[PDB]
């Protein structure tokens, strides 16, 4: 999904997912969620058309 | 015996298809072949680094063709800016349509 | 006062106006300076600034121009100096258009007030276009592509109603003005609004 996001230059929608996903229950291990928190924080960085700074 | 850079090869191939130097070179030589043999050869193997290699040690001769190279070796697609391609192509076709060095038309 | 004109005058007859606007500039003659720095950035709005090109040579200058020129609250006609003010921000927006910084260059182009992006604002812009420097109009044909394909970017990342809205005005202000090749260009400016839908 934040694959296709992303592509579309909706990084800010990409950056939410991951986020969410980092701090959720689901099992996953630490280090993913250190490579989702930083996909999003970059993704977040970084302009998206239609949503505020 | 390993095989040796593509430098070292491209200079031991000029030692051989090439023994003696022909009069109509330009822009001297680079540890002992002429710069654009140089030049040429190794971009026919492929091997832009080699021939960037040559490029700095003839920095002072070869004039603003450094800059140009450069941003040959950069961008991809093999090609250039329309900017720059444009400033080169005016320069070859203004006063070098028809150069001694056939290896200086070829670059 | 005389001869700085007088030699200024030669070198723009003599096509040399970088040299010209120089030596007007000398002598704070700013009707001639924008004139003519009018004419050697409208060629270079939409092209690529990069080291040591000439752009970056040419909107360094008339940026150290704009300077001295508020600072010291000079202007020509409103005509000749609108314009040089008006191309100095488009100069700036394909430099942000061409770096990547997509919203950046949008911001810019919609307080220009230069392309209509809502269907109500046409009738003016179209209105306006007609009394605008040449020097802006041969640009118009960069400008909407610019424009479109930033759009058509964001578009790719309601919203979506929104940019299809906006893609809509910039065809039908196309449409309604005649300019540098407006057969090629509303051409590709209809396809990228297809492409969104």
């Amino acid at each position: 999904l934040c694959r296709f996001y992303t592509t579309r230059s909706r990084f800010f929608e990409a950056a939410q997912v991951q986020t969410n996903l980092a701090k959720s229950d689901l099992n996953i291990s630490l280090k993913d969620r250190i490579i989702l928190l930083s996909r999003a924080k970059g993704n977040a960085s970084v302009n998206t058309i239609g949503i505020s700074r | 015996g390993g095989v040796p850079g593509t430098y070292q090869l491209v200079r031991s191939f000029l030692n051989i298809k090439l023994p003696a130097p022909l009069p109509g070179l330009q822009d001297g030589e680079v540890e002992g072949h002429p710069v654009w043999a140089l030049i040429y050869y190794c971009m026919r193997c492929g091997d832009l680094l080699a021939a960037s290699q040559v490029v700095n040690r003839a920095q002072h001769q070869l004039g603003e063709f450094k800059t140009w190279f450069q941003e040959y070796m950069n961008s991809k697609d093999r090609r250039l800016s329309p900017a720059t391609e444009n400033k080169l192509r005016l320069h070859y076709r203004r006063a070098l349509r028809n150069n001694t060095d056939p290896y200086k038309r070829a670059v | 006062k005389p001869i700085i004109n007088k030699v200024a005058s030669v070198a723009e007859n003599k096509g040399l106006f970088e040299e010209a606007a120089k030596l007007y500039d000398l002598a704070k003659n700013a009707d001639k300076v924008l004139e003519l720095m009018n004419k050697l950035l409208s060629p270079v709005v939409p092209q690529i600034s990069a080291p040591q090109s000439n752009k970056e040579r040419l909107k360094n200058m008339a940026l150290s121009i704009a300077e001295r020129y508020r600072a010291q609250g000079i202007s020509a006609n409103k005509f000749v100096d609108s314009t040089f003010y008006l191309l100095l921000d488009l100069i700036t927006f394909f430099d942000e258009y061409h770096s990547g910084h997509i919203d950046r260059a949008f911001d810019i182009i919609e307080r220009l007030k230069l392309v209509p992006l809502n269907q109500e604002s046409v009738e003016e812009r179209v209105a306006a276009f007609r009394n605008f420097s040449d020097e802006i109009r041969h640009n118009l044909s960069e400008v909407l592509l610019a424009t479109m394909n930033i759009l058509f970017t964001q578009f790719k990342r309601d919203r979506d109603s929104q940019l299809r809205s906006q893609a809509r005005t910039l065809i039908t202000f196309a449409g309604m003005i005649p300019y540098r090749t407006s057969g090629d260009t509303n051409a590709r400016l209809v396809q990228m609004e297809v492409l969104m839908n």
